[PDB]
RNA sequence: UCUGAUCGUAUUGGGCAUCUAACCUCGAACCCUGAAUCGGGUUUAGGGACAGUGCCUGGCGGGUAGUUUAACUGGGGCGGUUGCCUCCUAAAAUGUAACGGAGGCGCCCAAAGGUUCCCUCAACCUGGACGGCAAUCAGGUGGCGAGUGUAAAUGCACAAGGGAGCUUGACUGCGAGACUUACAAGUCAAGCAGGGACGAAAGUCGGGAUUAGUGAUCCGGCACCCCCGAGUGGAAGGGGUG
RNA sequence: UUGCACUACGAGUAAAGAUGCUCGUUACGCGCGGCAGGACGAAAAGACCCCGGGACCUUCACUACAACUUGGUAUUGAUGU
RNA sequence: UACUAAAAACACAGGUCCGUGCGAAGUCGCAAGACGAUGUAUACGGACUGACGCCUGCCCGGUGCUGGAAGGUUAAGAGG
RNA sequence: AUGCCGUGGUGUAAAGCGUGGCAGUGAGACGGCGGGGGAUAAGCUCCGUACGUCGAAAGGGAAACAGCCCAGAUCGCCGGC
RNA sequence: GGGAUGAGCUGUGGGUAGGGGUGAAAGGCCAAUCAAACUCCGUGAUAGCUGGUUCUCCCCGAAAUGCAUUUAGGUGCAGC
RNA sequence: GCCGCAGCGAAAGCGAGUCUGAAUAGGGCGACCCACACGCGCAUACGCGCGUGUGAAUAGUGGCGUGUUCUGGACCCGAA
RNA sequence: AAUAUAUAGGGUGCGGGAGGGAACGCGGGGAAGUGAAACAUCUCAGUACCCGUAGGAGGAGAAAACAAUUGUGAUUCCGCA
């Protein structure tokens, strides 16, 4: 034993309701944890990254966690 | 830095080499010209140094920034693209 | 006794016309088989130097 | 066993793309039609 | 006529033998010398182009010399470990130690990449030649218990899982804005242009479901551009881009 | 040798073994001869151990050098096969 | 082991092996020169054992030492 | 439940941020709460905690008693709570 | 207590000198010093280590964490 | 002579721009005042650029102090 | 002289040298500690020290020099670069 990876800082650094500018960052994650919505684009490492600007909106999809941006 | 590698061993040397052979003009603007001969006439190197527009001993190049109106007659190295049109635009002459 | 630069950090650090310190960037050298062209052109060009190394260029410099 | 190979272009012999392959599943040259800096066109690209 | 073998002059090189004159002799005699087992000179007896020595060059060389010989660590030594990836510890944001608990990595794929189109698994039940618990077939039931190149986690049935057609974007010039961060690094990125792939189009494509498969700077190598060229023209050398 | 000084004991507390702190107990002031339990008594900036530096020693640690040794060339010539 | 060790330690006569043919080998010296030795293998130097008695077995794979030169590799020089 | 991010109000002098000059520190200790190692031992050891105190904090309480409770010494007073 | 005609003891004079001497060998001795003497000079050697660093008042006032480290009792950057 | 007086670029070079680039694409670095009026295309207004003032804000360099720093023994003392 | 030419050597007579001195000069030989946070290239440093040899100074000095399309015109030393 003693072996470890680093920690990789994952997780939302967004929240509902924030202002966001384009190309923001959103939703560091592994695999769809959560969706991309309407403009949100989600990126090669599954990144969930803006493409307009607006407030972040986090909501449900028919089973999915998505977040969206509205204007 | 305590044994890890310094900044100034862990970064590239900046690339190129240096010329040289370069050769450095001292430069002045049509603006500076303007303003310094409003009279007009004739304005040489030595006219330049002794007003103080230009260091001495120095290959003089003439630049196009600022407005230029007075009439001139500039004697000078390696005129501008901008600084010709300027002082034939105001009526003067460039001469090498 | 007259003050001496010091030789890598003149080669590796220059000044801009209104003061700034820049240099270039790493990892470019070799090895760029399996580096993407997105990774090669991020560590393309020169940079600003950072606010937490700025003073002690500004003293290798000076 | 798995080596780094350049392409060059068919054309300008410019030497323009580098990857691995391996020698063993390929073990002759490669032809991928990339696109080509100089000739400013996609042309065929082989091993060297 | 490879002319392999052979002729006569050259020319010189290589051994081999002999010679003496360079050089050598702590062999001998004489003189300087009156007192000299020093020294030098003369003659003789031998050796001899060797040796010795200079410059160049290979070996050998603890005889001598200068030094190095990591850190962590429930003291040190012995044992183990040192970089990267995944989980738990970790106290529902991120981050968090121990010689705490478990595992992987130092690759692979020319398709296992791109795109267009189509499909749904495992398990169980019944029937059926060899055939059986389990090969192939048929029909039911089955919402994910299968699968995913490779650890684990998060994902994926809308499929990222299975099959097929065509292809090389496993591009060149960029990149607003972000994450992370002592620094150095690392990561994501809409969108613009060139020139392309697939698609009727809408559109997707800057490798791979994601996160490991890697090494700063220096100093060199190679190809291309033709940037500098120590009086001038070249060249050497340097520079730039990969 | 010496920071002091009109320098008790018990059970405690405290850098965890107290003359000097706490609560008690005991003790007229000052000398002389003795003993050696304490003052972590004196003497020597612990020799043990660890960390840093050194010195000397060893060797199939590294890199060198003397010595010994190889060939070429100069000193160095002649005649034959 | 002057100044905490006198011993089972060292030496020793005796033994064996290796070297040395003679300004020898070996040692001190850059060299000249010196000692060896005014000696000459029954001599000198080095190594190990240690009066005397009885004895001293097997292994030449490893590393040394001695000899050899068929083949392989290998410097400067020559050649260009 | 807490904690965390954003946002709108209200409050609060000696908050915050950028950029320079000059630093020191990088041995922590105990106590409360949540955990690992340990025998679910240690005045043990290793982490978390817009938790505290000591460190660098005197005064009062705890017999004495760095780290517990109360409370932060500008100086004076033979005043009061 | 040991030797006390011997590998004896001793006087006088002389020789060997520091990576050197001498050593019946203990790393012994070489002027009360020896696993490399002593003196002067390089020289005010160097020491991530220990100690020391001298008058006053007023204002503010920490840290003992992260990252990296031939690193861990040192240092650089951040935090304060 | 030094510093200031124009920058960009490896450099040739060009220059209020320059480099990269096919790019009149985007970026890097570097330049470039409006609290205002006049004329001007201009909006309900806000002003966009040009010449002046309504009067619009620059700047460097030499000496002397002080703090830190460099090369020197470098705050002082101390080895083997 | 050996030995013939002669030379080595020997006799005579005239001159000179030797040694010292605080620094400064020129030529030659040439450390280590130290720095590189270790160390060997490198540094320290051609320094300390040593050897030879001066003079009031010494050394250098009259282009087989620079420069670059113009040109300067022996050397030395000082300030810049
Ligand atoms: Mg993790
Ligand atoms: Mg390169
Ligand atoms: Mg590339
Ligand atoms: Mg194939
Ligand atoms: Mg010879
Ligand atoms: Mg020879
Ligand atoms: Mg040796
Ligand atoms: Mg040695
Ligand atoms: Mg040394
Ligand atoms: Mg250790
Ligand atoms: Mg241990
Ligand atoms: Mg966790
Ligand atoms: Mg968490
Ligand atoms: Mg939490
Ligand atoms: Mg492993
Ligand atoms: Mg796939
Ligand atoms: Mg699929
Ligand atoms: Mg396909
Ligand atoms: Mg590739
Ligand atoms: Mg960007
Ligand atoms: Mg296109
Ligand atoms: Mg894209
Ligand atoms: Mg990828
Ligand atoms: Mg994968
Ligand atoms: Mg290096
Ligand atoms: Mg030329
Ligand atoms: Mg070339
Ligand atoms: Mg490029
Ligand atoms: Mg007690
Ligand atoms: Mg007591
Ligand atoms: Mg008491
Ligand atoms: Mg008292
Ligand atoms: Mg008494
Ligand atoms: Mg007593
Ligand atoms: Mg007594
Ligand atoms: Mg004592
Ligand atoms: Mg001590
Ligand atoms: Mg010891
Ligand atoms: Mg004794
Ligand atoms: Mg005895
Ligand atoms: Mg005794
Ligand atoms: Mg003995
Ligand atoms: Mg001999
Ligand atoms: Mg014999
Ligand atoms: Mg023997
Ligand atoms: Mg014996
Ligand atoms: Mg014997
Ligand atoms: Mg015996
Ligand atoms: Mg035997
Ligand atoms: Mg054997
Ligand atoms: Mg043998
Ligand atoms: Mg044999
Ligand atoms: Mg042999
Ligand atoms: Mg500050
Ligand atoms: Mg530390
Ligand atoms: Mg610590
Ligand atoms: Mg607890
Ligand atoms: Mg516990
Ligand atoms: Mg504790
Ligand atoms: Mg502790
Ligand atoms: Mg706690
Ligand atoms: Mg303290
Ligand atoms: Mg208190
Ligand atoms: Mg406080
Ligand atoms: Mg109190
Ligand atoms: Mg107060
Ligand atoms: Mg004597
Ligand atoms: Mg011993
Ligand atoms: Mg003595
Ligand atoms: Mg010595
Ligand atoms: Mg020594
Ligand atoms: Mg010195
Ligand atoms: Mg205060
Ligand atoms: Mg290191
Ligand atoms: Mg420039
Ligand atoms: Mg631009
Ligand atoms: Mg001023
Ligand atoms: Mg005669
Ligand atoms: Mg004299
Ligand atoms: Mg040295
Ligand atoms: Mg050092
Ligand atoms: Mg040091
Ligand atoms: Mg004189
Ligand atoms: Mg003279
Ligand atoms: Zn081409």
């Amino acid at each position: 034993n003693g072996r470890d990876s680093a920690a990789q800082r994952l997780g939302v650094k967004r929240y509902g309701g924030q202002v966001v500018k384009a190309g923001e960052i959103l939703v560091r994650q592994r695999g769809t944890k959560f969706h991309p919505g309407v403009n949100v684009g989600r990126g090669g490492d599954d990144t969930l990254f803006a493409k307009t600007a607006g407030a972040v909106e986090f909501g449900i999809k028919r089973g999915r966690k998505t977040v969206s941006i509205v204007g | 830095e305590g044994g890890q590698m310094p900044i100034h061993m862990r970064l590239p040397k900046l690339k190129g080499f240096r010329n040289r052979f370069r050769t450095e003009y001292e430069i002045v603007n049509v603006g500076d010209i303007n303003r310094l001969f409003p009279q007009g006439g004739a304005v040489g190197v030595d006219d330049l140094v002794a007003k103080g527009a230009v260091r001495k001993n120095a290959l003089v190049k003439v630049l196009g920034d600022g407005k230029l109106t007075a009439k001139v007659d500039v004697s000078a190295h390696k005129f501008s693209g901008s600084a010709r049109a300027k002082i034939t635009a105001a009526g003067g002459s460039a001469t090498e | 006794p007259k003050a001496k630069t010091h030789s890598g950090a003149s080669k590796r650090f220059r000044r801009t016309g209104t003061g700034k310190i820049v240099r270039q960037k790493a990892n470019r050298r070799h090895l760029l088989e399996h580096k993407p062209s997105t990774r090669t052109r991020r560590l393309d060009g020169r940079t600003v130097v950072a606010a937490n190394d700025t003073k002690r260029v500004t003293s290798l410099l000076n | 066993v798995r080596p780094k190979i350049t392409l060059a272009c068919e054309v300008c012999k410019h030497r323009n793309y580098i990857t691995k392959k391996n020698r063993r599943n390929d073990p002759d040259r490669l032809e991928l039609k990339k696109f080509c800096p100089n000739c400013g066109k996609h042309q065929a690209h082989r091993e060297t």
